[PDB]
């Protein structure tokens, strides 16, 4: 699979196993990025063991499994296959910084969005993600790929496997979501975006004139998460832990919120920490 | 004289589909106005916002107003998304509803039956269940409604009256007989108490 | 455990062409159910025509520069959408004209009433100030050169009140018409007034019918075939509208 001005490619053999390699082959400049290197996707190997129903017919159309091999609307590589998990590179740039990130779980988001039951009877064929926007095409029956009428191209949001389902059984069968965790989640999706939005933007430059827009609407939701795990630490009279999770904060509005959390919720020892802090930026 | 008799204190259901498409909608636009970083004519409306339509990618889900994205669907450069509640898993469940509380009205949009007309005309394509069963359900729905209606205009007094969660063109076709119905019986009241 | 909702809105905070045409549908809903003559919006309509006038001569200016890429959806999208807005506003105002028809000597009355609490000039347009005028003056004489020159002259006023029936006709004030009870225009509800909360813990109005002596809760969110009378005071703070 290649994008504009480079090259992706998934290596396979029984010797060497899966190794992927990211080449861009450039207008004048044949930059490398990745040769060979090791992946963390998983073949299908426990299903493949005649226990399968209207999947062998695929799994003889596909040896491998792996559905596709899209790339990002800012040139993220993501795999997706028979674990139904896209596999994004996040600091792709750099070698040594290689990160295989798992940003979506298609039967957990399926299960929480069908209203408790672990339905099988729907399957994800990718296309392309564009920053949380994943245009894939839900089937509803028996058969993995879809018929000749093309259905509309349904839109999947990003969501980290961090849903723990000792937590999401709360309410035993609108799936409820633990308020603990959901926010913690946002706060990792608001980091995981705006980290790859930060490598685009120096060096692949503006693409819409609204990056910098988003990128700060994002960060303001990063920073309003971290503002909710301080406040469910504070709940908990943990000084220390919202002590630390106040070090990460970005605007310094949110500082100041940070203190007026402290000061309202029942620890008045926070103030002077979180103050402290706020004295440190001023002259950072 | 300027507005004809039968405008008189109703609307037309023309009007009420006219008013329909003013609501917004969700699209897969087939085209693309975003302007690249590295000429083109800007939609500039007067009576709605124009910031989703400059900015539009395709296949990449927005909302624009309904009249535009039927504008949009009479060329083959978008794709009208049906809301959720226009799919065969939410019809049942708005039948049961229906059939299991026979004293009010499901909570079904104000505009379920002039968009679900519009949608099955214009955009007959454009939807994850088949046709087909989608109209088969809407007529239950509306055979349902059209029964609890006729089982309450039997509660026509004087006073007033609480049709919640009835629709627009349900209201729209049945006010020229209960406001009619009730003014006569109002007018027979105050005669009555003349004294 | 305790909210936090308050801190997070006050992290938060640190007249519109839409808004104008929402407006021009609600008065245009209203003025075509409501049996009395609704108030004219003199602003919005003097906004309105100021917009179509600029949107017409932008839509020219756009038109003669294409008549020397190919991109025609914006200005189709642009003509049909004044389309309807015109379509809207002719339809408003031809209502106002039949209400202006029927009403005409009750109208009329009011004018000449100095202890009347409204003026047609603060309830008609300039248009519809010339037009009723004109417009009763003409069949005025018609019906005098027709009927009443060969009647007395106690038989000659064409708005007779003290005769054997009224001969002034009167808006059907006890009308019923369908209401939406919005509640108030803003989206605050404990800083509006006559909003007695209601068992279930829903919000509701409390409007009482003088003739039937009784009380009517009129739950936000929800329909009703009211007396036009008894809704009139909430429909003109817009906490309810005609269906």
């Amino acid at each position: 699979t290649a994008q504009n001005y480079r090259v992706f490619s998934v290596h396979y053999s029984q010797f060497h196993g899966l190794s992927y390699s990211l080449s861009e082959l450039g207008t004048s400049s044949k930059r490398y990025y990745k040769r060979e290197c090791p992946l963390p996707m998983s073949l299908p190997n426990i299903n493949s063991d005649m226990k399968k129903d209207a999947n062998l017919d695929y799994y003889n159309f596909n040896p491998m499994g792996i559905k596709s091999l899209f790339f990002s609307s800012y040139g993220d590589p993501c795999i997706f296959g028979s674990d139904n998990t896209l596999l994004l590179l996040s600091k792709w740039r750099s070698p040594e910084e290689s990160k295989w990130l798992p940003i979506l779980d298609s039967n957990m988001e399926i299960w929480k969005m069908s209203g408790g039951k672990e339905t099988t009877d729907i399957h994800v064929w990718p296309l392309a993600l564009a920053y949380d926007t994943l245009n894939c095409i839900l089937v509803k029956g028996k058969h993995i790929w879809p018929e000749f009428p093309l259905p509309l191209p349904s839109e999947m949001e990003i969501r980290m496997p961090v849903f723990v389902k000792s937590k999401l059984l709360e309410e035993n069968k609108e799936i409820q979501i633990p308020v603990s965790m959901a926010a913690e989640e946002e706060y990792l999706r608001s980091k995981v975006l705006s980290e790859l939005l930060t490598d685009t933007l120096e060096n692949d430059g503006e693409m819409y004139g609204n990056e910098n827009e988003v990128l700060a609407a994002l960060n303001g939701a990063y920073d309003k998460a971290l503002l909710r795990l301080f406040a469910s630490a504070c709940s908990d009279q943990n000084v220390e832990k919202a002590l630390s999770l106040a070090h990460e904060l970005k605007q310094d509005r949110a500082l100041t919120a940070a203190v007026k959390i402290s000061e309202r919720a029942e620890l008045p020892s926070l103030v002077k920490k979180i103050n402290n802090i706020r004295e440190a930026r001023y002259e950072q | 004289m300027s507005l004809p008799a039968h405008l008189q204190q109703t609307f037309s259901p023309e009007e009420i589909q006219f008013i329909v498409e003013n609501e917004p909608i969700k699209i897969f636009p087939r085209i693309t106005t975003r302007q690249k970083i590295r000429n083109h004519t800007r939609w500039q409306l007067i009576t709605t916002d124009d910031k989703a339509l400059n900015n539009m990618v395709a296949m990449r889900s927005t909302e624009v107003v309904l009249w535009i994205a039927l504008l949009l669907k009479q060329q083959s450069k978008c794709s009208i998304v049906a809301p959720q509640w226009l799919t065969t898993k939410e019809l049942d469940r708005k039948i049961q509803y229906e059939k299991t509380h026979p004293d009010r009205f499901s909570e079904l949009p104000w505009n379920w039956l002039v968009l679900a007309r519009i949608l099955f005309n214009k955009a007959k394509d454009d939807f994850h269940d088949p046709i087909h069963e989608l109209r088969g359900k809407i007529q239950d729905l509306r055979e349902i409604r059209q029964i609890k209606v006729l089982k309450g205009l039997k509660y026509l007094n004087e006073s007033h009256l609480q049709l919640d969660n009835l629709s627009l063109l349900e209201i729209n076709e049945l006010r020229p007989f209960i406001t009619e119905i009730m003014d006569k019986l109002r007018e027979i009241h105050t005669a009555s108490l003349t004294a | 455990d305790i909210n936090i909702d308050d801190i997070l809105a006050e992290l938060d905070k640190e007249v519109s062409p839409q808004q104008d045409f929402s407006d021009l549908m609600k008065s245009w809903k209203n003025e075509r159910c409501s049996p009395e003559l609704l108030p004219y919006p003199h602003q919005l309509m003097k906004r309105l025509l100021n917009r179509i006038s600029m949107q017409s001569q932008l839509i020219e200016n756009i038109s003669m520069g294409f008549l020397d890429n190919e991109s025609k959806l914006p200005l189709l999208c642009m003509e049909t959408e004044l389309e309807r807005l015109k379509f809207v506003i002719r339809s408003y105002i031809r209502c106002r004209l039949s209400k202006i028809d029927k009403f005409s000597l009750y109208l009329r009355q009011l004018n000449e009433d100095e202890n009347s609490l409204i003026s047609l000039t603060d309830l008609l347009s300039k248009d519809e100030i010339k037009y009723h005028d004109t417009h009763s003056l003409i069949w005025l004489k018609l019906v005098n050169d027709s009927i009443l020159k060969y009647m007395p002259e106690e038989l000659q006023a064409i708005n007779d009140t003290e005769g054997s029936v009224n001969m002034i006709d009167e808006p059907d004030w006890n009308k019923f018409v369908f209401i939406h009870v919005n509640g108030p225009p803003d989206g605050k509800w404990n800083e509006d007034p006559l909003l007695q909360e209601n068992e279930f813990g829903k919000p509701c109005y409390t409007v009482t019918i003088p003739d039937l002596k009784e009380e009517v809760e009129l739950t936000i969110g929800s329909i009703y075939v009211m007396r036009y009378e008894v809704i009139r005071d909430l429909l003109r703070d817009d906490k309810v509208a005609l269906i």
